């Protein structure tokens, strides 16, 4: 639902790299193979991390919140 | 050391299913019996037989 | 008197009573805290139907019905044979009358408590000797009222007879009776603390009924609840009709709260006289500091010039 | 005494025995326990 | 991993391959069966329940 | 004659409930089921 | 068999009662009283002889 820290196979840490991802897709135009390929992730047991993840939590955050201070 | 035979290797969509071991292991020494029959009871919720 | 038959759980070498005795359900024992000697094994934890011998007494009968191979000769026999029986007259007509009491309570859309509430003192108040000449009519209608007092959710007087003609005197004369022989049954049996639930007023259980028929937001039907709590503490209305009380403070909210209704739709609704509604806003334009919330105008939602002068 | 929170309108509220349970500033009757004041350990694995 | 097992890596299971969510509600109602036959929601003493 | 006890809206009212909660219909079992929130696609 | 079974003891003219650990009275949440389907029957059939004396 939000990006995982760790790459699950190797352990590689993809969760600082979801941000630039995005930057690099919707303001830089490039294709997802050149944004994987840009950060750093170059075994596609890493590339599956960012490539395949789904922002769930961005639904989950329209939602109020039931605790509000 | 190297395999002598090649691997078949890369991603491939796996799901969990909802059966789980911790929800299926069941074991029963002695426990609470039937109202009508004095058998031991049905289902692991129950501690049953 | 009688036979003991009683077993007791007691532990026959610490010797201590009473005994801390556990109840391992999930290993079928009765087990000594102490010692942890097992007292009783193969414990028990459906088959049947459910029946509460509190409503309907202990009564055990099954009905004939049509199976998968059934006869219409045979079953017509069987249906008359059982209902001539002469034993069970009485359980009979208690029975219809619980019927009748699940009729007009469904009628109502009244909830299941009440429905139970409404039973049982039907059933405590039935076969008594100082109830026996008023109508049936008249002891349905107390029962339900009786019913809807206790679970806090009372309706009014005009709402019973609305639903069961009932005559008002003999309505309330059977409720001052069911009520007396209600006292009686629970100083005989289990004594209940009232704590304000057979009270005459319960002028604040009408008020979200009566501004939800009128179709009022919430915060005129708690503005209203505070007026009519604060209204017992006038001595000029406290001898008026709860319900004339609850619509003079849900007529004052409705001004105060600038509600595009008049007081001829307010008394069309609630069947009260606008002249009645009229002189109770008259009567309570004396006490508008006392009577709306303090808070309300503190936080600026309502003004107290918003009320019309007379 | 025991501290709830309205569903819909998120007002912490304090109830009693006797309060029915009804939210006092928007009326929803659905109220959430107030999580616990106590702190709660958890292994980070 | 024979006869349709199969190894999982550890390794992955601790970074939270397939690691889920479980939850479970409970409801409980307290029902007035007359006047006195009442429950509530309380928390019992040993010393009179 | 009183409208309120001549229709009883109950009649309707249990019945649709009781033939939604329970799978049978009339008075054809398992025409109502619980729904499957397990994952989406179910 | 003249011992075992006589024919006239195929028609029935005084019914055994089973025990109530035939037909026990279970509980729902252990407030509740219900009973069994025999009890049930067996109260019916009660019900049916008091009838049938009260009616001869
Ligand atoms: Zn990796
Ligand atoms: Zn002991
Ligand atoms: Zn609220």
């Amino acid at each position: 639902m939000i990006v995982p820290v760790r790459c699950f196979s190797c352990g590689k840490v993809v969760g600082d790299k979801w941000e630039s991802y995005l930057n690099l897709l919707q303001e830089d135009e490039l294709d997802e193979g050149t944004a994987l390929s840009r950060l750093g992730l170059k075994r596609y047991c890493c590339r599956r991390m960012i490539l395949t993840h789904v922002d769930l939590i961005e639904k989950f955050l329209r939602y109020n919140p039931l605790e509000k201070r | 050391k190297k395999l002598m035979a090649q691997i078949f290797f890369g991603p491939t969509y796996y799901q969990r299913l909802r059966h789980m071991v911790d929800d299926k292991i069941h074991a029963r020494a002695r426990g609470p019996m039937q109202v009508l029959t004095r058998q031991p009871v049905e289902g692991r919720s129950r501690d049953g037989g | 008197r009688g036979p003991n038959l009683n077993i007791v759980l007691t532990c026959p070498e610490c010797k201590v009573y009473p005994p801390k005795i556990v109840e391992r359900f999930s290993e079928g024992d009765v087990v000594c805290a102490l010692c942890g000697l097992v007292l009783s094994d193969k414990l028990v934890d459906r088959v049947g139907e459910a029946s509460n011998p509190l409503l309907d007494g202990n009564n055990l009968s099954t009905r004939i019905g049509k199976g998968e191979t059934t006869d219409m000769r045979f079953t017509k026999e069987l249906n008359k044979a059982q209902g001539k029986n002469v034993m069970d007259k009485k359980d009979n007509e208690v029975q219809a009358a619980f019927a009748k009491i699940t009729m007009l309570c469904d009628a109502a859309e009244l909830p299941k408590i009440v429905k139970d509430c409404a039973k049982e003192a039907y059933k405590l108040c039935h076969d008594e000797k100082t109830l026996k000449g008023k109508s049936m009519e008249s002891i349905m209608a107390a029962s339900i009222l009786i019913g809807c007092r206790r679970a806090e959710v009372a309706r009014t007087f005009k709402e019973i007879q609305s639903l069961i003609h009932v005559k008002t005197k003999e309505f309330g004369k059977t409720l001052n009776i069911m009520k007396n022989i209600l006292r009686g049954k629970s100083e005989d049996g289990f004594l209940k603390i009232d704590t304000d639930n057979m009270s005459g007023a319960q002028n604040l259980t009408y008020i979200p009924r009566f501004c939800s028929h009128l179709g009022l937001p919430m915060q005129v039907t708690t503005s209203a609840e505070y007026t009519a709590k604060k209204c017992k503490e006038i001595k000029e209305i406290a001898g008026k009709s709860p319900i004339t009380i609850a619509v003079v403070s849900i007529y004052l909210n409705i001004l105060l709260f600038q509600i595009p209704i008049t007081a001829a739709k307010v008394g069309q609704t609630l069947q009260v006289t606008e002249g009645t509604i009229k002189s109770g806003y008259k009567i309570l334009y004396e006490h508008r500091d006392k009577l709306v919330d303090p808070q309300l105008i503190a936080n600026g939602v309502v003004s107290l010039d918003n009320l019309p002068g007379v | 005494t025991l501290k709830y929170i309205c569903a819909e309108c998120s007002s912490k509220l304090s109830l009693s025995r006797t309060d029915a349970v009804r939210c006092k500033d928007c009326g929803h009757r659905i109220l959430l326990k107030a999580r616990t004041k106590r702190l709660v350990q958890f292994e980070a694995r | 991993n024979q006869e349709d097992s199969m190894i999982m890596n550890q390794s992955s299971i601790d970074r939270g391959l397939f690691r889920s969510l479980f939850f479970r509600s409970y409801m409980d109602q307290e029902k007035k069966y007359g006047m006195s036959i009442t429950e509530t929601f309380e928390k019992p003493q040993r010393t009179n329940t | 004659f009183n409208m309120k006890l001549a229709i009883n809206a109950k009649t309707i009212t249990s019945g649709l409930k009781y033939a939604l909660a329970t799978g049978n219909w009339g008075e054809r079992a398992g025409v109502s089921q619980v729904l499957n929130r397990y994952t989406y696609s179910s | 068999n003249e011992v075992f079974s006589r024919p006239e003891w195929m028609i029935l003219t005084c019914l055994p009662v089973p025990p109530p650990p035939v037909r026990p009275s279970i509980s729902f949440n252990e407030s509740q009283r219900g009973e069994d389907d025999l009890t049930f029957k067996l109260a019916d059939i009660l019900k049916a002889n008091i009838s049938l004396e009260t009616l001869e």
